[PDB]
């Protein structure tokens, strides 16, 4: 179903099981890099331990990484059964297209990890470095999506730790500051009302 | 406007429209008045023992000929099995060049395996204004990372520069000027540089050089006392 779905949740504690087999996957984790931090994150453990290979079995994996999750988000991919193809640097300029410990960062990085054997996908299409502005904190750009769609057009795809802002078609967006559980899949419909007659997780 | 659209209709790469490319020049003139004299040693360095290049270096750049950057070539096997933390001081930095595949998690193996943990990871983004596959590749590669290690206890971490014509393989000079504003000292190792890379400040080691005039008496005489210990971006001491 097409449309925007959503599920909020904590992702540490759903059954993703009842979501299906996607063809992309994409997440930007709340890595505990070492701070304060003005959201919740997850530790290393919780991060290895997300329930990552039963979504898909033949796709692509898009995996922000910052910090020591350069590190850390190549250990998940692997252990999650991926191998990193290709690696997005998204250029961070204002409106007026000039960029904004030892050096100062002009840019956020975004894993590409394959698991299976994709057929079908257009891969090419694009080229791994995205300028674009940035929006609020943490705010990833849009374009991402457009190239997703061109490299898999039309099918299902999966975003973890989502924001309001990142529904998007063909994408089911889970995430804990989303709105409640929107969804229109009859069979994840049908799914999570078997597992979840009540609504919740726990 | 959506840049990545844009390449898709016109074949210009989204770094095409990137703008704008006191003064940190006082600093660049102190670089330069304490650079040792170039050195530079012609050596195959598969064949080569790199223990009898001494003193241990504050910074090494290491710049392997990768097979990719071609369409001897060196593999990722052959790098991971240099000796590197064998002259490396034990407060020490390493700039890594590792392209734009495989080479960005087996170059990370490296600095594990000689004792660095990565601080920095500096893009170098190719544009296409002038012209506008690997078979796992998702995406059209136009980029090469140089990692940033660092062992014991002004510049942004991106170069833009035209893609260079096919063939030629010299990285942008841009990172030697990085790695000198950094001050983190004065016995500066470049692995695999070429006669084309000689640069004041540095020791030249690789196996194309067709010439050398390297002494490790002589390149040790540049950092005895009273400069054992000098950043390289501080005025000279006096002497008689
Ligand atoms: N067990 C879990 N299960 C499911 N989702 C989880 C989760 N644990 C964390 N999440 C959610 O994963 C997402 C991680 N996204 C990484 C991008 N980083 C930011 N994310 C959100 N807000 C931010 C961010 N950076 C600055 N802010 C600013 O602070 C805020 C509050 O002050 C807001 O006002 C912003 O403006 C996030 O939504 C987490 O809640
Ligand atoms: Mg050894």
């Amino acid at each position: 179903l097409f449309p925007p779905q959503w599920i909020c949740c904590d992702i540490r504690y759903l059954d993703v099981s009842i979501l299906g087999k996607f063809a992309v996957v994409m997440a930007d984790p709340p890595w505990d890099i070492h701070m304060e931090l003005p959201y919740g994150t997850l530790t290393d453990d919780e991060m290895r331990r997300l329930n990552i290979p039963v979504l898909q079995d033949d796709g692509f994996l898009f995996l922000w990484v910052t910090g020591r999750a350069m590190e850390l988000g190549r250990e998940c991919l692997n252990l999650w059964g991926y191998e990193r193809v290709d690696e997005i640097i998204w250029v961070k300029t204002n409106q007026l297209q000039r960029i904004i410990h030892w050096l100062n960062h002009g840019k956020e990085h975004c894993l590409v990890g394959v698991k299976g054997n994709p057929q079908g996908f257009n891969q090419g299409l694009d080229c791994d470095v995205i300028v674009a502005e940035v929006r609020s904190t943490s705010h990833k750009p849009d374009e991402i999506y457009g190239m997703i769609e061109r490299l898999s057009p039309g099918t299902r795809k999966i975003e973890l730790f989502g924001r309001p802002h990142n529904v998007q078609p063909n994408w089911i967006t889970l995430g804990n500051q989303l709105d409640g559980i929107h969804l229109l899949d009859p069979d994840v419909v049908a799914r999570f009302k078997q597992r979840y007659p009540d609504g919740i997780i726990s | 406007n959506d840049y990545c659209q844009h390449f898709v209709d016109t074949g210009h790469r989204p770094q095409n429209f990137i703008r704008d490319v006191e003064l940190i020049r006082l600093k660049d003139e102190l670089i330069a008045k304490s650079n040792t004299p170039p050195m530079y040693l012609q050596a195959d360095i598969e064949a080569f023992d790199i223990r009898e290049l001494t003193p241990k270096f504050d910074v090494i750049l290491l710049e392997p000929p990768l097979e990719e950057y071609y369409r001897k070539c060196w593999t990722w096997d052959d790098i991971m099995k240099l000796e590197i933390d064998e002259i490396a001081a034990p407060r020490s930095f390493i700039f890594l060049w590792c392209g734009s595949g495989e080479g960005l998690d087996l170059g990370r193996v490296c600095l594990r395996k000689w004792g660095y943990r990565r601080c920095e990871d500096i893009c170098w983004i190719k544009t296409n204004k002038n012209n506008p596959l690997d078979p796992k590749a998702v995406f059209q590669r136009t980029k090469e990372h140089c990692l940033m290690g660092i062992k014991g206890t002004v510049d942004i971490d991106l170069i833009i520069t035209e893609e260079p014509e096919i063939g030629n393989i010299e990285k942008p000079v841009e990172i030697f000027h990085i790695i000198e504003h950094f001050c983190l000292g004065r016995r500066r190792l470049h692995l695999f540089g070429r006669d084309s890379t000689i640069r004041p400040g540095w020791l030249t080691v690789g196996p194309t050089l067709t010439n050398s005039n390297y002494n490790a008496e002589t390149y040790a005489s540049y950092f005895s006392a009273p400069n054992s210990y000098l950043t390289g971006c501080t005025e000279e001491i006096e002497r008689l």
